[PDB]
């Protein structure tokens, strides 16, 4: 029983997404080269693909039923500590179980394990990481499921430096009982049993790389000859 | 706080 309220956010969130999200990736070819050879040698490659991945995730969030009423300062406190969850979270489309790696369409365009290690994080982040890549690629999210996740996964109360949780939870609330409802009358079992729990889940594990990421990042910024290698939008994002 | 691009794209 989908309220016209409730089909109305997921086409909002549909069409968002679409106009954020290019499954050709055209605009690939505007990022430094990558380079697969020395150490951090895919770093400006991946830094590239990062910093537009955050545009477009943030251009997916002013979407977001709801959103535009929060305060300028809350959105930002919002989409910087979800910023790499969703670029996470979005990656899982071009993510491909055969080569346990992400297929941008092209050999140039395709990453793996290693090619993560160019970018110098470590096997402790990248491990959990492609795990969960697995795990979500697993639940076979219905295109309308992918959506709400990134947007519930963006306004969280659970959130440090929100001004206004209560109305941040209320904005989530409703994108929540619209999943929730989506999964119960939009999908079919097996595949819907235990979806729900399964998706809160994931965004229990999304937290714990952001963890380990702002720490490999830390470290990895903290030289200033990578930092350089970074883009003015990531360091304003994750940090320096 | 200290976010001008991230405040530019959001609007
Ligand atoms: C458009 C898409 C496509 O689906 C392609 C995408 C792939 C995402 C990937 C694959 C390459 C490695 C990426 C960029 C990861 C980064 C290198 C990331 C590794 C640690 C993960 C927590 C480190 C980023 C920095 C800024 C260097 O700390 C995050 C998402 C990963 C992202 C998405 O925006």
């Amino acid at each position: 029983k989908l309220s016209e309220e409730q089909q109305h956010i997921i086409a909002i969130l549909l069409d968002a997404h679409h106009k954020t999200y290019d499954p050709t990736y055209a605009d690939f070819r505007d990022f430094r080269p990558p380079v697969r050879m020395s150490p951090l040698s895919m770093l400006p490659h991946l830094a590239d693909l990062v910093s537009y991945s955050i545009q477009k995730v943030i251009g997916f969030a002013k979407m977001i039923p709801g959103f535009r009423d929060l305060t300028s300062d809350d959105q930002i406190v919002l989409l910087k500590s979800s910023a790499i969850e969703v670029i996470m979270l979005r990656s899982n489309q071009s993510f491909t179980m055969d080569d346990m790696s992400w297929d941008c369409g092209s050999q140039d365009y395709k990453y793996d394990v290693t090619d993560v290690s160019k970018a110098g994080h470590t096997l402790e982040l990248i491990e959990p990481l492609i795990k969960f890549q697995v795990g979500l690629k697993k639940l076979n999210l219905h295109e309308e499921e992918h959506v709400l996740l990134m947007a519930i996964c963006i306004v969280s109360p659970d959130r440090p430096g929100v001004q206004d949780a209560k109305l941040v939870e209320a904005i989530q609330d409703r994108l929540s009982n619209t999943l929730q409802t989506y999964i119960r009358c939009r999908h079919p079992p097996p595949g819907s049993h235990q979806l729900y729990a399964k998706m809160i889940q994931k965004l229990a594990d999304l937290r714990s790389l952001n963890e380990e990421h702002s720490k490999q990042y830390r470290s990895l910024s903290f030289q200033p000859e990578n930092s350089m290698k970074l883009t003015p939008l990531v360091l304003e994002v994750f940090g320096n | 706080k200290n976010h001008p691009m991230l405040m530019n794209l959001l609007k």
